[PDB]
């Protein structure tokens, strides 16, 4: 073995993911999901992998982190007896950023089922990578919800690698830190959550460069705080480099990326500067280092450059190279007035100094020298 | 996340 060589990709999607709605005006929209599958389609990505229907995870499956109060909770809330639940409603944090819509439930069912049925299919080692785009809720926290996720799936994931896994490395490059990762693991050393994400009155007010775990967990939660504007050159200096750094001090078996597309340039929540090729560069330095990798969702609220972003993003975990002409497809409108798969970034002023990248770098290899 | 007026959101 060498490191190299294209990899086996398995890809999960429920065909009625996009029917849940979360409510008028709502930035979360489920449709997104079946516009990228629907893409990815007419690209005819579906003839170099292994496309599966992923199960719905059982109460039983989440309670693996969750509380049996909280998961009781997400399976009885109804949009018809709301009135009932009032109180346990603002106990679990359930009624405005994360409201109650039909099938609530069952969406996080079909959200975690593709992520640890991946885990899974990774950790009988018949896959190189698994993809599941409904993935990737990371702010979910034990027993409550937040910033629009409910369970979270990826602590269901990594929970399962650790199975046959020692290390395993958590990378999060949603514009928003990834908390509900972060808290899950924060005093243990068998998982590190890397999490890139803007700081500075923005949810969810976590994230700080001084946050690096505590206990056994010290020096294994690494946060890049980052400002508004940040283009694809400023980013990509310094996230190669830093996961380079921690596969070299850490050296997990099993690596999970959050790829969420609100850090895209246009996005409706997010203010960062990136393109797809940009935001995709980090898919493949991931990839380079040629360990099971288990690629999930997350935020992403302008859906047309979602749909673009998922679906190059998997054509680089398979490897192909896919024309800029978007081909026809059941959503092609939703790609005007240039119908193209790449996006060009705004003109927003970039806050993030060169000279700001490097120091918080610096920093961080700081962090990073005290590793065993 | 969505929103303002304190918190984030
Ligand atoms: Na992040
Ligand atoms: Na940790
Ligand atoms: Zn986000």
């Amino acid at each position: 073995s060498q490191g190299g060589g294209k990899k086996k990709v398995c890809y999960y999607y429920d065909g009625d993911i996009g029917n849940y709605y979360y409510g008028q005006g709502h930035p979360m929209k489920p449709h997104r999901i079946r516009m990228t599958h629907n893409l990815l389609l007419n690209y005819g990505l579906y003839r170099k992998m292994e496309i599966y229907r992923p199960h719905k995870a059982t109460a039983e499956e989440m309670t693996k982190y969750h509380s049996d109060e909280y998961i009781k909770f997400l399976r009885s809330i109804r949009p018809d007896n709301m009135s009932e639940y009032s109180k346990q409603m603002q106990r679990f944090n359930v009624g405005e950023d994360c409201p109650v819509f039909d099938g609530l439930f069952e969406f996080c069912q079909l959200s975690t089922g593709g992520s640890v049925a991946g885990a899974v299919k990774l950790n009988r080692q018949q896959t190189d990578m698994a993809v599941n785009w409904a993935g990737g809720l990371h702010h979910a926290k034990k027993s409550e919800a937040s910033g629009f996720c409910y369970v979270n799936d990826i602590v269901l994931a990594i929970l399962e690698l650790l199975k046959y896994h020692q290390r395993v490395l958590y990378i999060d490059i949603d514009i928003h830190h990834g908390d509900g990762v972060e808290e899950a693991f924060y005093t243990t050393d068998r998982v590190m959550t890397v999490s890139f994400h803007k700081y500075g009155e923005y949810f969810p007010g976590t994230g700080d460069l001084r946050d690096i775990g505590a206990g056994k967990g010290k020096y294994y939660a690494v946060n890049f705080p980052m400002r508004d504007g940040i283009d694809d050159e400023s980013y990509g200096q310094i996230f190669k480099p830093i996961i380079s750094k921690v596969m070299e001090m850490y050296q997990p078996s099993a690596v999970v990326l959050q790829c969420g597309a609100d850090s895209l340039s246009g996005d409706r929540l997010g203010c960062f500067n990136l393109t797809v090729k940009g935001h995709a560069k980090c898919v493949e330095v991931v990839k380079t280092f040629n360990l099971p990798l288990l690629m999930l969702g997350g935020g992403g609220y302008t859906i047309r450059n979602v749909a673009r972003c998922w679906t190059y993003e998997t054509a680089v975990a398979l490897d192909c190279e896919i024309p800029n002409e978007l081909p026809y497809n059941d959503y092609f409108e939703y790609f005007g007035p240039d119908f193209k798969l790449h996006i060009s970034p705004s003109n927003m002023t970039n806050q993030n100094t060169p000279e700001y990248m490097e120091k918080i770098k610096q920093r961080l290899f700081e962090n990073l020298r005290m590793l065993p | 996340x969505w929103x303002d007026n304190x918190x984030x959101k």
